């Protein structure tokens, strides 16, 4: 139950 | 600054979010969990409010790894992604004022 986005960096 | 083997991530929590012991926990872990990916994490660090008070650093979380490159790959696959829906923003730490644990 992260808090944390599943996108990669590269992709922001 | 940098690169360093230290980690500064802002933007990401609340000081209201780090009065709850049960929710401190989750986000120490969260942070952990997430920068375990990159390498092996020596410390994390979170300054709570105190006596209703924000403390230096308070709004900020440091996390050392061993190894400046694991630090770097940190930095990188994590900087610009949101946590709680903020974007998150990351600088390297100076290890002396984290050995001193100097935050600001």
């Amino acid at each position: 139950k992260s808090r944390w986005d599943e996108t990669p960096a590269s992709q922001m | 600054l940098g690169s360093t083997e230290v980690l500064c991530l802002m933007n990401m929590v609340l000081p209201e979010e780090l009065l709850d012991d049960e929710e401190y926990e989750e986000i120490v872990e969260d942070v952990r969990d997430e920068c375990s990916k990159y390498g092996l994490v020596k410390s994390i660090e979170i300054p709570r409010p105190v006596d209703g008070v924000e403390v230096p650093g308070c709004g900020k979380i440091f996390v050392e790894f061993t190894s400046v490159f694991d630090c770097q790959k940190a930095m990188q696959g994590l900087t610009g992604r949101k946590f709680a829906n903020r974007v998150v923003v990351t600088k390297y730490c100076d290890p002396d004022s984290y050995h001193r644990r100097d935050f600001w």
